[PDB]
């Protein structure tokens, strides 16, 4: 259920 | 947090979320203690019996949050870990003695209305506030119930520090001077506890002398959540402060 | 330091809804 985080962070 | 309440915006601006990258989930709570250092419980990152040993690259810290699951655009900041430091005498075998760890961030986090460090106690802060019956505050995004759900936003509960013999008498685990326990006794009727997912988050107290928030404790352990006759146990921050300074002074 | 002083409470002299409970327990 966690909203996706900006790709950069990952 | 069990029998807690929704936090207010900016109520706990030092609250940190330890977030696993893949699979994307909440790892633990933590605390911002300066622009590049985060404080958490050792067991959040290292617990061999369950084969837990997270590396810097396995996670992120999320600061400024309120919502548990939302990416809080323009509010939250997400930082990468430069290096993890675990107390070398953390006793994961017996009782979680010295349940404490530091994480250094890759880049300083910018403070904001939502992001702000908590103070660490000195001897007199500790001597003045860490008294049975004095209440502290615990915050986190952990479970709302021992078994069954999860919160949509950050939860908060205030709980009184408990007399050492009562802490002692509530458990078979051997208690050390580097722990304290907090919570209401069955007689008091009021309820509340930390629970799964709250680990590593802060126990804070507001000094009546200088009106600042100090982090006295770290959510460490307990048996179930909000059970009658049981109490949450917290790492004694002031007692481990020589190590905290040591690490920050050195690195 | 400015540690421990929240921008949206202490710094603007606002109290959150339950900090008095804390104060009230400090004797
Ligand atoms: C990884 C440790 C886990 C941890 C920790 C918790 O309590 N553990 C069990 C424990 C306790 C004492 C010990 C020990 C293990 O090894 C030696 O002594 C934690 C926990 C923290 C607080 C509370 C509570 N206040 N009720 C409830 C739970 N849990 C949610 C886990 C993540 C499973």
């Amino acid at each position: 259920d966690f909203e996706e985080i900006p790709e950069e962070y990952l | 947090i069990v029998e807690g309440s929704d936090a207010e915006i900016g109520m706990s601006p030092w609250q940190v979320m330890l977030f696993r990258k893949s699979p994307q989930e909440l790892l633990c709570g933590a605390s911002l203690i300066s622009d590049r250092w985060v404080l958490t419980a050792a067991h959040c990152l290292l617990y061999p019996p369950w084969d837990k040993n997270f590396t810097e690259n396995d996670l992120l810290v999320r600061i400024g949050k309120h919502s548990r699951t939302r990416y809080e655009r323009n509010i939250e900041k997400i930082s990468m870990l430069e290096k993890i430091y675990i107390h070398p005498r953390y006793n994961w075998r017996e009782n979680l003695d010295r349940d404490i760890a530091l994480m250094k961030l890759k880049k300083p986090v910018a403070f904001s209305d939502y992001i702000h460090p908590v103070c660490l106690p000195d001897r007199e802060t500790a001597a003045s506030l860490l008294q049975a019956g004095y209440k502290g505050r615990v915050t986190g995004w952990g479970n709302l119930k021992e078994t069954w759900g999860q919160p949509s936003v950050l939860q908060v509960v205030n709980l009184p520090i408990v007399e050492r013999p009562v802490c002692k008498d509530s458990t078979r685990i051997r208690i050390t001077d580097n722990m304290f326990c907090a919570g209401y006794k069955p007689d008091e009727g009021k309820r509340g506890d930390a629970c799964e997912g709250d680990s590593g988050g802060p126990f804070v107290m507001k000094s009546p002398f200088n009106n600042r928030w100090y982090q006295m404790g770290i959510v460490s352990w307990g048996e179930g959540c909000d059970r009658d006759g049981k109490y949450g146990f917290y790492t004694h921050v002031f007692r481990l402060k020589k190590w905290i300074q040591k690490v920050i002074d050195q690195f | 330091a400015d540690c421990g002083l929240r921008p949206l409470f202490e710094k603007k002299s606002l109290e959150d809804k339950t900090e008095r409970e804390l104060l009230e327990s400090y004797i």
